[PDB]
């Protein structure tokens, strides 16, 4: 499974701190697009350009590959401010 | 630097820190730090840089104090609403520590002016509110190899990173390239600002290890701190 | 509570936080918080509790302002050296936010007096310097079920924990039972104090999740934060 | 192996942030006493009564058992203050 963690406003908008997903996501982008299309609210939380992603504790770009066992953390960038 | 007897007593609790010592306190006295943005983060950071004994502070901001600022910018007060933030802050900081030199610059500077201003300091704090000024500072700091202690806060989330511009280390663009009013809770600015001050002291005195090559993210809603490694981005327009 | 138009504008940046709102700000206005110890942590915490709009602050401490305090207790100043810390702090906090009520108590209180004082507040901040007073507060808070937001700092290390005294949750003795002058770096107090203020606001307004059942430790030398789970100790003399 | 981490003043006094040790320590106390006897400096850093220990991210008493694979973190308590 891939562990996906949500922090800060991402978490507060989507209603969960964590969810385990099947390992059927080739990249962070596939995972994000899949999750973003569940609802408008999800699309707001994971809006491209308003999102950062870390894989196994390293900040990566959305083209980064995912592998079974990976931990993915999604959280907002901040320029506050 | 030479500390006076009165300064040695004022800074006793720092001086007696083992690997800090008189040399570390003297390093602070001799330092010149540029703080850009005297809003929430800047008030929080500057108050502890001043109390700690950083000898020369330059305060840069173009904005004036407003009623809404007072919820979190504790150097400013109802009496200074309407005044330039740099003046209101200077007056407050000089009361916090009368031994230091504070230079307020009430201006919005261009790149040429920033290059000169950055080069004249040992370290720069980014306490601004927007990515345009932050990118400006990173560019100037990168060119002159002057460390940038960067803090940001919004809502219930804060972040800190230190850019030392060593070979192979990421810069702010390596991060900023990953993305493209709102509220903010008052003490969040205190947490991040104080971390900024801490990292600045550590860099000035060469004490401990700077928070470089990582983003430290504070999630205030759950009181969680996450450190995520920040790698240099190969083609980043600044350091690539 | 009812916020005035002027207060609504002052607290705008908090009010517009989604799940905080006018009700959260009103909750702060209606709150009564006891801050014990107006040294470094207490100055840092109180400044943001006041700016944030916590309506009633009681300040408890027996000590006077000294020259060495000024390195880190930024509410106090050279002009207030020799004055009771609670008076110096009150005068500074009332300038930070003129809308709140500040009660300075310059005394060293016994357990009977503390029980009464604790019971009269919604929440207590432990910003003291020693385990004897801290144990005192935990005992009183435990008996009355009044949350205790506990912060500590020394050298380059800080810690925070929130004790809500719910069934099955540890108390301060569950930790204190694990153990039995020195310097301190100024901004460390800012970091921990500001975290204390944050946790207090969250508890008062019922916003987010308190830092209970864990110790959050800040290692300033490496800018590392470690959360370690704190379990109730079966025979702890207080809650066992 | 047991991973042993040192933080704050413990780390600053002993000169290392981490060391992997063989799994021959029955409890946190055995590990501590062994390390404390290396030098006066080590005995100061790990002085009973001036030390906290976490095993796998949970604060424990020194009688807690250790097992191969465990992570042990040693750090000072603070009452500052
Ligand atoms: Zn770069
Ligand atoms: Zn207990």
């Amino acid at each position: 499974m891939i562990k996906v963690l949500f922090f800060a406003q991402v978490r507060e908008l989507v209603g969960t701190d964590a969810t385990e997903v099947a390992a059927d996501f080739p990249t962070v982008e596939a995972l994000r697009q899949h999750m973003a299309a569940q609802s408008d609210r999800w699309a707001l939380a994971l809006e491209d350009g308003k999102l950062l992603a870390a894989v196994n504790q390293t900040l990566v770009s959305f083209d980064h590959p995912l592998t079974d066992g990976d931990e993915v953390a999604f959280f907002p960038p901040v320029t506050g401010g | 630097a030479e500390l006076s007897d009165q300064e040695m007593l004022r800074y006793n609790r720092q001086i007696i820190l083992r690997g800090f010592d008189f040399d570390g306190q003297e390093a602070l006295k001799d330092s010149r730090v540029l703080i850009v943005g005297l809003g929430g983060l800047g008030c929080a950071a500057s108050q502890y840089l001043a109390s700690a004994g950083v000898g020369n502070l330059t305060l840069l901001d173009f904005d004036t104090v407003s009623l809404s600022n007072l919820q979190r910018q504790t150097l400013h007060s109802d009496a200074t609403v309407g005044q330039p933030k740099v003046e209101s802050a200077r007056d407050a900081l000089t009361r916090i520590n009368p031994h230091i030199a504070i230079t307020p610059v009430n201006a919005l500077l261009d790149d040429a002016e920033l290059a000169a201003l950055i080069a004249e300091h040992d370290l720069v704090l980014d306490c601004t509110d927007n990515v345009a000024v932050r990118n400006q500072l990173n560019a100037g700091c990168f060119a002159a190899k002057v460390p940038l202690v960067s803090g940001a806060a919004i809502r219930m989330e804060g972040q800190i990173t230190v850019f030392t511009y060593q070979d192979g280390e990421p810069c702010y663009r390596c991060l900023s390239r990953l993305f493209g009013e709102a509220g903010v809770m008052a003490p969040l600015i205190g947490v991040i600002g104080s971390l900024q001050a801490m990292e600045a002291i550590k860099m000035l005195a060469g004490y401990g290890k700077p928070a470089s090559g990582k983003i430290v993210m504070y999630d205030a809603m759950t009181c969680q701190f996450r450190e995520m490694k920040l790698m240099r981005n190969p083609g980043c327009e600044v350091c690539g």
